[PDB]
């Protein structure tokens, strides 16, 4: 005996208000933190492109991306302006 | 500066050379600094055209006509002492030099202190593990150092605080301090200039450095310090000191050691 997935089955209207938002004028000024992490972003890949390394360690992270998910929320566009959600 | 004269055609960079000579005997005491002296006077065996040789001949008259302009002397810069012409270093003229080369572990420290002498330090930070870390790094290399973590420590704080302006208070500036942190990603962006060249430095190995043996080591001073500490000894019995030792045997047994120990005590590059 194991419970059934509930569909929820949903219909939703998005509102156009919702794309309305202005940016602060000091929205594209970077600050240090931010300029100092890609610039050790950029110097850390030229290193790893570099490094002289085993199988074994490229997998270890690699595989570091495996797990994270095993259900799906599924949305249908539809051409009377409604989208149509449900769980799968 | 060689490759700023050289860059003149022919007949500036003769006068442009004379010029330069006139004006330190009006403005005497003086001191002409020639920088790159082996591209303002090559070798002139090693070149082919008449303007290259005219401007060593122009040189070496020039460094003559000092015995008549009072209190002016010359100093020049090479990378190799063996790439000028040789007639510039005969008697007269450039009968002097020194060699600068490449600070140690102990001139790279004071070299960190002085560029550090502003910068408010962090108790985390170390200095000496810096210089010990920073082999083939010059004078230049050890600024860019101090400035890189001194700009680092602005940036993490002070921007957070101050306008982008040109004007900052003096109490937010005196409350910055540099951490070891700040050195260290410094240490990672800078690349030594002078990473290849012979490094000749004052040894710090001692002699309790050495394990084992007693003999040897009492017999490099016999050898090193006794010729000059007791000279009448030598002299007395017509002995004459010998100029060298070789050693032999397996390696990592302390070869290297022995040698910069007898040269720790003496004080000895
Ligand atoms: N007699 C010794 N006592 C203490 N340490 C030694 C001794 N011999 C060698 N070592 C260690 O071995 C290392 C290599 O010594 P070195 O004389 O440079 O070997 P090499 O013969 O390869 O030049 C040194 O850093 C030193 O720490």
């Amino acid at each position: 005996v194991r419970a059934k997935l509930d569909r929820q089955r949903r219909v939703f209207q998005p509102s156009p208000l919702a794309s309305q938002f202005e940016l602060p004028g000091d929205f594209f000024n970077l600050t240090a933190e931010e300029i100092k992490r890609e610039q050790r972003l950029r110097s850390e890949a030229v290193e790893r492109l570099s490094v002289l390394r085993t199988k074994a360690m490229r997998e270890k992270e690699e595989q570091r991306g495996l797990r994270k998910y095993n259900y799906t929320l599924l949305r249908v566009r539809l051409p009377d302006g409604c989208l149509l959600q449900g769980t799968f | 500066n060689g490759p700023e004269i050289m860059s003149k055609l022919a007949g500036e960079s003769e006068s442009n050379l004379r010029k330069a000579f006139e004006e330190a005997e009006k403005n005497a005491p003086a001191i002409i600094f020639i920088d790159e002296l082996d591209a303002i006077a090559p070798k002139r065996e090693k070149t082919h055209g008449e303007v290259e040789r005219r401007i060593v001949s122009q040189l070496l008259t020039l460094m003559d006509g000092l015995k008549q302009r009072a209190h002016v002397i010359v100093m020049a810069a090479t990378n190799r002492p063996n790439s000028i012409d040789p007639a510039l270093r005969r008697f007269g003229r450039f009968d002097r030099e020194v060699d600068i080369g490449i600070p140690d572990a102990t001139g790279r420290l004071e070299i960190l202190q002085i560029h550090t002498k502003n910068m408010k330090l962090a108790d985390d930070v170390d200095l000496e593990q810096v210089a010990n870390e920073t082999h083939g790094h010059v004078g230049a290399d050890l600024a860019a150092l101090c400035s890189e973590a001194a700009l680092q420590a602005i940036r993490k704080k002070m921007d957070l605080i101050d306008l982008e302006d040109e004007t900052i208070d003096a109490e937010v500036m005196n409350s910055l301090a540099v951490t070891m942190d700040d050195f260290r990603w410094a240490l990672s962006q800078s690349n030594p200039s002078a990473l290849r060249e012979t490094v000749v430095e004052v040894p710090q190995v001692t002699w309790e450095d050495i394990g084992g043996l007693e003999d040897v080591k009492r017999e490099l001073q016999e050898l090193v310090q006794y010729p000059v500490e007791h000279p009448d000894k030598f002299l007395k019995f017509g002995m004459t000191p010998s100029k060298g030792v070789l050693f032999y045997g397996p390696p990592g047994c302390g070869k290297t050691l022995l040698a910069k120990a007898i040269a720790n005590e003496c004080q000895a590059n």
